[PDB]
C-alpha cells in the first residue's frame, strides 16, 4: 500500500498547493491515498484498503515514526532489502512483489534506506550499483560459467528511466522542449491527461523546477550547512516553481555547492 | 464504446463548460470518450477504443446521422431489441449484455427511441424489458416466481428514485449534504466525480429539471418560447428561472398529465420529442439532451454505489407501485410470494406509520385485482386494515406478502461498556417497539414473518444478535436471517461467520441467511487482484485460528495445519489477553463458545431467561478460567485494544484443499440443520459463468467433489444494475445456462426452477 | 499624554488583583496605552464587550485572539505547536461547562480522563497561557478592556473571566469606564443570589435594610480584591488639564477654530470657550462668564468638543448670529437633558412665548425661585 503515499498524483497536487507551515495532514495523505488507490488498483474491495493503511499507521505510531516518505522508507526497506554475503539482496519470495513496486517507483531512495539505516558489515564499500538483486548460488554460478546475452534493449534509447530523470534535471530546458514538441500531439494529450488530467507542459516545467530548487535546499541541509535565510521567507511550495527566490526585495538563487563535479551523478 | 458517450463525468464536464453555440466540437467527443474509457474499462488495449470509436462514427456518417443521442439510442435499440410476440423484446444472446450496459445506463430512453422508430403491430411502458423463451414463460405462469432478497434501494429500482428527486430536489439535497459530511461518501463522491461537491450537485440537478421543462415545452412544440435566444450557457439553468432582458423567466409549462414527474410521462415525453427530431434536431436542444441523459446517469449511479428520501417513501404510494410492478401486466400476478423488507424506525409512531403504509398499500393492490365485501371499504387504522385483509384466501391470483425488519450494524464507538453496546441499545428498543405492537395487535404475526439482520458484516459479528433472535422468537417471530458470508477479512474468516452464525443463532429448520459468499467462492477465484498478505483484527484472527483447528481436528491430511493454527491462537491468546498463566485452546474453546451469551446478564418479562442464561454457566463449577477470559474479553480495556489492533495473515495461509474441505464442512453443517440460502447476483467476478450459484447447483466443471446440495433460493438484489427484476435474473440464469454450459433448455428450466421451489418451500410467509 | 506614561511605566513596575483600571476619552487613552505598549510584556488588540455577539464566553473570545497571535508567532518559524493545539483542544472539549444549561451526567467519565483534580477550566487556560508565554517569549500579557457604558451587563462577564481565568501571574488587565456601574453590576447580581419567596415574605425595614447593609457589604469586598487600588488611574480631566483661571495651565491645550488654523492661529481653548460664551451670550468679560465657561469645561470631553466643534463650524460657514449659532450648538448638545426636563422640544415654536415657560419651569425643578432668572450654571443636577 506503501507504493501509493509515494506514487499519488493527488497526493502531489494537495502537498505542492498547501502551505509550509499547516502540519497535521494525516487526514488529507489518508483521503489522498485511497483516491489513488482506487484509481489505479480498481479491483481492491474497498476495505482491505482500511486494513492495510490502518495496518500501516498502526506501524508508523508504533515504531514512533511520524507519517513521511523516510518511514514509508524505513517500512519499504525492512520488507525487501536484506544484506548476505556482498551487498545487499532482496528476498526470493518476495522479488515479484519488487518488481510489481518498482514498476511505479524509483529503487535508489529504497536503497539509500536500506544501505543508512541497516547497512552491512562496514567493509565492504558499497557503491551504487542498480537495480538490487535476490541471491541464488545455483543462479550465480551459472552467471559467471555462461554469461548473459541481450537481445533486445530499444525502450528508452537502451538506458533505464531513473537515468532519465537526471539527464532532464541537467537538461531541463530540452526536456520541456521534447515534451511540448509532442504536447500538441494527441496521444500525448491523450497520455497526459489519463495519468495526470491536469498536467499542461506549465505545471511539468514548473514540477521541474520546484524539483530542482528542493534537491538544491536538501543538498544544503544534508551537508547541514547553515539553513540559508531565504528559507524563512519560503511559505508555499509553489515558490520553487521559480528559481529563484525573494525574501525582502533582493532575489536569492537555490543553487548550493556539491563535493562531486556532476551534481547530476547517480552517485 | 457507446455507454461512455452516455455515462461520462468529463463529456458532462466538457458539455456543460462549453457555450450552446459552439459547434463542431466532436473532438471533445473523441477525446473525452477515450479517457472515460480509460477510468471505468482501463484493460482495453489502446488501439481497440480507437476502432470501436472509428467504426461508431463510420455507422453514424454512413447513415447521415449527428453525433447524439439520437444516433446512439436508435444504434442500441437495433441492435439490442426487437418487436416481438407481446411488446418489444430482447435477444436471449445478447442478454447479458444489456445487463453489463444496465450497470451503467437506463432503458427508458432506448425504450422510447425504440418505439419510435420501430414500433410493434399497433403500448404501456413496462420496466424491465426481456428477452423471450416460450418453456420458461409457461414455467412462470403455472409456478409464478418467488421474491425473496429485495433490500437494495429500500426495494424500489433507482430510475424511479430519480424522478423523486426531481419531485423532491430539495430533499435528495438535504440527504445528500447530511452525508457529504460523513468520510465514506466523500471517497465515493471522489471516486465517482472528484469535483462533486453539493454546490454542483445542486447545480446539475436545478438543471435537468430546467433542460426536462425545456424539451418537453419543444416535445409540445409550442412556439419555442424567446428567453431560449436569451439562454446561451448551460450554466444558465443552473438557476431556478432566467433573465432575458430586465425579466426574470421561470420554466415550468403546462403537461397532459398531473403526475407530472411520472415515468410515463417521461415516457410519453421523450417519445414525442425522438417523433419530432426523427430526421433532425436542434443542436441546442440536442446538448441539453445529452446533459440531460448524462446528469442522470451520474446520479443514479451515485446513488446506486451509495434517510429522508426514505422517509418520503412512507406513503401508499410507493409500495402500492412495488406491488403493481411485481404483479405482472396480466391478470394474475407474476410473482406468488413477496418479501417485503423494511427498516426498522426507533419512533413507535414512526414504526406504525411505516407497517400502515405498506398494509394499506397491500390492500389496494389486492383490491384492484379483486371483488369482494371489505368491511372497511376505506380503513385509516392497521385494525382496519387486516379485518380487511383477513378476509382474503390464497388463491395464487394476486401476490403474498411477508414482511420483514431490517437489523443494521454500525461500527463500535470509542468508548463503552462492552463492544457494540450502544447498537445493542438501539437494537433492544427498536425490538421492544415491535413485540408490543405484536402485543396490541396480535393478528400481525400472519404477516411480520421473521425478522432479518443486514448490512455490511465486519460492523458487529451475529452472536450480538442471538439474544435479540430468541426474544423475538419467544415474542412470536417466526424465522430468523442473517446476512453472511459477503463481506470480510479473509475468505477463512467468512467461512468462521457463516459458521458460528449457525452454531449460535437460534435458528431452526427451514431458516435462511442470505448471502454467504465465503462458501460460494473458490480460494481459486478469490484471490485474483489481492495483496499478498493482509491486515485484519487481532479477534478476529484468534477466532479463525479456533475455527481452523475445531474443523481440521479431525481431518487426517490437515493435522498439521490443525496443531500450527492451535499453536498460533495460543500465542495469540497470551498476547491479547496478555496472560500470565498457560491456557490450553481446549480453554480458549470454552471461552469463546460463550459468545452467544448477553454481556449483561450475569456477567454485566421476556428477557429474563437470556439475563440468567449466564446462571447455569456460572453454577458449572469447572468453567471458572473460562469465565473470568470471557469477562475480560467483554471489558478489559487493553483486551479490546488489542482486539481492534490488526495484523498480517498470509494470503496463502490455508491451502486451496484446507479451504475447500472447510468450507465442505460448513455446508455439511447447514444441510444437516436444512438451513437455505438467497443467492442474488452482483465483484471479482470478469463474467457471471464464474458465478458460485452454479457451483452449488452442480455443474460440471464447477461443483467440487466434496459439495453438497445447499438449499438455494432466488434473490432479486444485483448491487450495480438498474431496473433490476426476479424474472429479469431469471432469465439471465436460465439463458447462461443454456448459452455458456450449453444445457437444453428443459434442462436449465428444471435447474433454475429447484431454486424458485427451494424459495417457496422455505417462504416466511403465514401458511 | 503624561497619565498613560506613568501608566506604561508602573504597569512595566509590576511584574518582576494584577487589575488597572481608567475612570473617566477612555477609549482614546486605553489604545494611546496599548500603542504605546507596542521588560518583555505583550499586548492584545483590546476587547470591546458591547461589540461582541450576545452569547459566547469572554474567555472563548480571549482564547480566539489567543490563538491568532500565538499561531501568527508560530507561522513564523515545531514541537511547540503540537503542544499548543493540545491545551486548545483540551479547553474546547472542556468548553461546554461554562455554556451549558444543566449538567450532563454522561460528563463524568469526561471527568474522569487524565493537578487539582477535575476539569478546571482556570488550570486549562492558566495552561494555556504558560504555552503563550514560553512561545512569544514575553514576561507576561495584558488583556485589556472597552467601556461597557453601551452595555453594561457585558462587563460581568469580564469580571468572572477575571475571577475564574484571570488570577494568572503571567496575566495583568486593564479596565475602564465607570466603577459606579460596575457597582450597580455587582449589587445587582447579588440580589440575584437572594431566594424571592423569601424576598417577597420577609420584606419590612428591619432585615430590607439589613440585607441592603450585607449586600453592600458584599459588593464593597468583592469589587474592592476585584480593583486593587494601586491599579487605578485617575486620568487627568480636561478642566485639570488646563488653568482654572489662569492660575494654572499644567500642559495647555490649544485648539483650532478655523480650517486654516496653521498650528498657530489655533486659538487657545479657554478663550475661544470664552468668546463662545461672551458674544454668544452677549455676556462681557465678567467672572460669570468666566465661571461660565468653566463649568463648561467641566463638561465630558465628547459633548464639549461636540458643541465647540459645531459652533465654530457653522460660524464660519455663515462668514463664508453668534447667540444663535451656539443655541443651536447647545440644542444638538443636550436636547436629551432638555428634552427630559419637559421643556420645549419643538423647534419651529420657539418665539418669545416658549422663553418665559421654560425658564419659569427651569426655575420650578430647580427650586431657587429667588435667583432662578440668573439661569446660572450651578444645580447640583449637571443637566
Ligand atoms: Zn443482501
Amino acid at each position: 500500500m506503501e507504493r501509493f503515499l509515494l506514487n499519488s498524483t493527488v497526493l502531489l497536487y494537495r502537498l505542492s498547493t498547501v502551505s509550509l507551515d499547516e502540519v497535521s495532514l494525516d487526514e488529507r495523505v489518508e483521503s489522498s491515498v485511497f483516491l489513488a488507490q482506487y484509481e489505479q488498483a480498481r479491483s481492491l474491495p474497498d476495505h482491505v484498503a482500511k486494513s492495510a493503511w490502518s495496518y500501516l499507521v498502526q506501524q508508523i505510531k508504533q515504531r514512533n515514526m511520524k507519517l513521511g516518505p523516510v518511514a514509508i522508507l524505513r517500512l519499504i526497506a525492512e520488507k525487501f532489502i536484506k544484506n548476505e554475503k556482498g551487498g545487499p539482496k532482496i528476498d526470493l519470495p518476495m522479488f515479484s512483489e519488487w518488481q510489481t513496486l518498482m514498476s511505479r517507483v524509483s529503487c535508489l531512495p529504497i536503497i539509500a534506506c536500506h544501505q543508512v539505516f541497516n547497512p552491512g558489515p562496514a567493509s565492504q564499500e558499497y557503491s551504487f550499483r542498480w537495480p538490487l538483486y535476490p541471491y541464488h548460488p545455483t543462479v550465480e554460478d551459472y552467471i559467471t560459467r555462461e554469461c548473459l546475452h541481450e537481445t533486445h534493449q530499444h525502450l528508452n534509447g537502451s538506458t533505464s528511466a531513473e537515468e532519465c530523470w537526471l539527464d532532464a534535471l541537467k537538461h531541463p530546458e530540452a526536456c520541456l522542449r521534447d515534451f511540448e514538441k509532442g504536447w500538441a500531439s494527441q496521444e500525448m494529450k491523450q497520455l497526459c491527461a489519463q495519468i495526470d488530467p491536469s498536467l499542461t507542459p506549465r505545471i511539468f516545467k514548473d514540477r521541474l523546477q520546484i524539483a530542482c530548487n528542493i534537491r538544491e535546499i536538501l543538498c544544503r541541509v544534508a551537508q547541514g550547512v547553515e539553513l540559508p535565510e531565504w528559507i524563512a521567507s519560503m511559505q508555499n511550495p509553489q515558490q520553487l516553481a521559480n528559481s529563484t527566490i525573494l525574501h525582502n526585495g533582493r532575489e536569492y538563487g537555490f543553487a548550493t555547492v556539491w563535493p562531486i563535479d556532476d551534481k547530476y551523478s547517480q552517485e | 464504446m457507446e455507454r461512455f458517450l452516455l455515462n461520462s463525468t468529463v463529456l458532462l464536464y466538457r458539455l456543460s463548460t462549453v457555450s450552446l453555440d459552439e459547434v463542431s466540437l466532436d473532438e471533445r467527443v473523441e477525446s473525452s470518450v477515450f479517457l472515460a474509457q480509460y477510468e471505468q474499462a482501463r484493460s482495453l488495449p489502446d488501439h481497440v477504443a480507437k476502432s470501436a470509436w472509428s467504426y461508431l462514427v463510420q455507422q453514424i456518417k454512413q447513415r447521415n446521422m449527428k453525433l447524439g443521442p439520437v444516433a446512439i439510442l436508435r444504434l442500441i435499440a437495433e441492435k439490442f431489441i426487437k418487436n416481438e410476440k407481446g411488446g418489444p423484446k430482447i435477444d436471449l444472446p445478447m442478454f447479458s449484455e444489456w445487463q453489463t450496459l444496465m450497470s451503467r445506463v437506463s432503458c427508458l430512453p432506448i425504450i422510447a427511441c425504440h418505439q419510435v422508430f420501430n414500433p410493434g403491430p399497433a403500448y404501456s411502458f413496462r420496466w424491465p424489458l426481456y428477452p423471450y423463451h416460450p418453456t420458461v414463460e409457461d414455467y412462470i405462469t403455472r409456478e409464478c416466481l418467488h421474491e425473496t432478497h429485495q433490500h437494495l434501494n429500500g426495494s424500489t429500482s433507482a430510475e424511479e428514485c430519480w424522478l423523486d428527486a426531481l419531485k423532491h430536489p430539495e430533499a435528495c439535497l438535504r440527504d445528500f449534504e447530511k452525508g457529504w459530511a460523513s468520510q465514506e461518501m466523500k471517497q465515493l463522491c471522489a471516486q465517482i466525480d472528484p469535483s462533486l461537491t453539493p454546490r454542483i450537485f445542486k447545480d446539475r440537478l436545478q438543471i435537468a429539471c430546467n433542460i426536462r421543462e425545456i424539451l418537453c415545452r419543444v416535445a409540445q412544440g409550442v412556439e419555442l418560447p424567446e428567453w431560449i435566444a436569451s439562454m446561451q450557457n448551460p450554466q444558465q439553468l443552473a438557476n431556478s428561472t432566467i433573465l432575458h432582458n430586465g425579466r426574470e423567466y421561470g420554466f415550468a409549462t403546462v403537461w397532459p398529465i398531473d403526475d407530472k414527474y411520472s415515468q410515463e410521462s417521461e415516457f410519453c415525453w421523450l417519445t414525442g420529442l425522438l417523433e419530432k427530431w426523427r430526421f433532425n434536431a436542434p443542436e441546442g436542444l440536442e446538448r441539453l439532451l445529452w446533459i440531460y441523459l448524462l446528469i442522470q446517469n451520474q446520479y443514479l449511479t451515485l446513488l446506486v454505489q451509495r434517510t429522508m428520501t426514505e422517509l418520503r417513501e412512507e406513503t401508499e404510494k410507493s409500495y402500492l407501485s412495488r406491488f403493481k410492478h411485481a404483479h405482472g401486466a396480466g391478470v394474475y400476478s407474476q410473482v406468488r410470494y413477496l418479501e417485503g423488507r423494511f427498516a426498522p424506525k426507533s419512533d413507535p409512531n414512526k414504526m406504525q406509520k411505516l407497517l400502515f403504509s405498506v398494509l394499506r398499500g397491500y390492500w389496494e393492490y389486492l383490491s384492484a385485482h379483486m371483488s369482494m365485501e371489505w368491511v372497511h371499504e376505506k380503513p385509516l387504522t392497521i385494525s382496519q386494515v387486516l379485518d380487511n385483509l383477513e378476509l382474503v384466501e390464497p388463491h395464487g391470483k394476486c401476490v403474498e406478502l411477508a414482511l420483514v425488519p431490517h437489523f443494521i450494524k454500525r461500527k463500535p464507538k470509542n468508548g463503552e461498556a462492552y463492544p457494540h453496546a450502544l447498537l445493542f441499545k438501539d437494537l433492544k428498543n427498536q425490538a421492544a417497539i415491535l413485540m408490543d405492537m405484536l402485543k396490541s395487535e396480535p393478528r400481525l404475526t400472519g404477516w411480520i414473518r421473521g425478522v432479518d439482520a443486514a448490512a455490511n458484516e465486519m460492523h458487529a459479528p451475529p452472536e450480538l444478535f442471538c439474544p435479540l433472535f430468541r426474544v423475538l422468537a419467544k415474542s412470536g417471530i417466526a424465522h430468523f436471517t442473517y446476512h453472511v458470508g459477503e463481506d470480510f477479512p479473509h475468505l477463512i474468516s467468512g467461512i468462521r461467520s457463516i459458521d458460528d452464525a449457525l452454531r449460535f443463532l437460534p435458528l431452526r429448520n427451514g431458516d435462511r441467511l442470505g448471502h454467504c459468499t465465503a462458501i460460494g467462492i473458490t480460494p481459486s477465484i478469490w484471490k485474483r487482484s489481492l495483496p499478498l498478505s493482509l491486515s485484519m483484527t487481532k479477534e478476529t484472527r484468534l477466532l479463525d485460528l479456533v475455527f481452523i483447528w475445531r474443523e481440521l481436528r479431525s481431518h487426517p491430511e490437515l493435522l498439521r495445519y490443525a496443531s500450527d493454527a492451535a499453536i498460533e491462537a495460543v500465542r495469540l491468546a497470551h498476547k491479547v489477553f496478555s496472560l500470565e498463566e498457560e491456557v490450553s485452546i481446549t480453554t480458549l474453546d470454552q471461552v469463546f463458545e460463550m459468545r452467544g451469551l448477553l454481556a449483561e446478564s450475569e456477567g454485566l418479562s421476556l428477557w429474563l431467561e437470556e439475563y440468567e442464561r449466564a446462571r447455569e454457566l456460572v453454577k458449572t463449577t469447572g468453567m471458572k478460567r473460562p469465565l473470568k477470559l470471557y469477562k475480560q474479553w467483554l471489558t478489559s480495556d487493553n483486551v479490546r485494544k488489542q482486539r481492534a489492533e490488526y495484523v498480517e495473515v498470509a494470503l496463502e495461509y490455508l491451502p486451496d484443499e484446507a479451504v475447500v474441505a472447510l468450507q465442505q464442512a460448513v455446508m455439511a453443517k447447514m444441510a444437516d440443520r436444512n438451513i437455505a440460502i438467497e443467492c442474488p447476483p452482483t465483484s471479482q467476478y470478469r463474467n457471471v459463468s464464474e458465478h458460485h450459484i452454479f457451483r452449488w447447483m452442480g455443474l460440471p466443471g464447477e461443483a467440487i467433489e466434496g459439495d453438497v446440495p445447499m438449499s438455494i433460493c432466488l434473490g432479486s438484489d444485483d448491487p450495480g444494475i438498474f431496473a433490476a427484476d426476479l424474472k429479469s435474473e431469471f432469465y439471465h440464469l436460465f439463458v447462461v445456462l443454456t448459452r455458456k454450459f450449453g444445457l437444453s433448455p428443459a434442462d436449465a428450466l428444471r435447474k433454475v426452477a429447484e431454486v424458485n421451489e427451494n424459495g417457496r418451500i422455505y417462504r416466511f410467509h403465514d401458511v | 499624554k503624561s497619565l498613560r506614561d506613568q501608566l506604561v511605566e508602573s504597569i512595566r513596575n509590576s511584574i518582576a488583583r494584577n487589575v488597572f483600571f481608567v475612570d473617566g476619552g477612555k477609549t482614546t487613552f486605553i489604545n494611546s496605552v496599548v500603542k504605546s505598549l507596542n521588560v518583555n510584556i505583550k499586548c492584545l488588540p483590546t476587547i470591546d464587550p458591547t461589540k461582541l455577539p450576545r452569547h459566547e464566553p469572554i474567555l472563548v473570545t480571549v482564547t480566539a485572539r489567543l490563538n491568532k497571535m500565538v499561531s501568527d508567532k508560530l507561522k513564523g518559524y515545531r514541537k511547540q505547536k503540537e503542544q499548543w493545539q493540545n491545551h486548545l483542544a483540551q479547553l474546547q472539549r472542556g468548553l461546554h461547562l461554562l455554556t451549558d444549561k444543566e449538567y450532563k451526567p454522561e460528563y463524568f467519565s469526561d471527568a474522569l480522563k487524565l493537578s487539582i483534580g477535575g476539569q478546571d477550566l482556570s488550570e486549562i487556560f492558566e495552561e494555556l497561557v504558560k504555552r503563550a508565554c514560553e512561545i512569544l517569549d514575553c514576561k507576561a500579557i495584558l488583556i485589556t478592556f472597552d467601556d461597557i457604558d453601551t452595555q453594561f451587563d457585558a462587563g460581568w462577564d469580564v469580571l468572572e473571566s477575571i475571577r475564574k481565568f484571570f488570577n494568572s501571574r503571567k496575566l495583568v488587565v486593564v479596565a475602564t469606564g465607570d466603577l459606579r456601574l460596575y457597582s450597580q453590576l455587582i449589587r445587582g447580581k447579588q440580589y440575584e443570589n437572594y431566594s424571592k419567596t423569601l424576598l417577597e415574605q420577609e420584606k419590612e425595614s428591619v432585615r430590607l435594610a439589613e440585607r441592603g447593609y450585607m449586600v453592600e457589604h458584599l459588593e464593597q469586598q468583592y469589587l474592592l480584591k476585584l480593583f486593587p487600588v494601586q491599579k487605578r488611574i485617575q486620568l487627568k480631566t480636561m478642566l485639570q488639564l488646563v488653568g482654572e483661571k489662569g492660575k494654572a495651565g499644567k500642559e495647555e491645550i490649544k485648539v483650532k477654530t478655523e480650517p486654516s488654523m496653521q498650528d498657530i492661529d489655533a486659538i487657545d481653548v479657554r478663550q475661544a470657550i470664552g468668546d463662545a460664551v461672551r458674544e454668544g451670550l452677549n455676556l462681557r468679560e465678567g467672572s460669570d462668564a468666566d465661571m461660565y465657561v468653566n463649568e463648561l469645561l467641566k463638561q465630558p470631553v465628547r459633548l464639549l468638543m461636540q458643541v465647540l466643534q459645531d459652533f465654530y463650524t457653522k460660524k464660519y460657514h455663515a462668514t463664508s448670529s453668534v447667540p444663535n449659532l451656539l443655541r443651536n450648538a447647545l440644542y444638538g448638545s443636550m436636547l436629551s437633558n432638555i428634552y427630559r426636563a419637559g421643556l420645549n422640544y419643538e423647534q419651529h415654536r420657539f418665539g418669545m412665548d416658549s422663553l418665559c415657560k421654560d425658564i419659569f419651569t427651569y426655575v420650578k425643578q430647580d427650586r431657587d425661585f429667588n435667583t432662578g432668572f440668573y439661569l446660572r450654571p450651578q444645580s447640583e443636577s449637571e443637566a
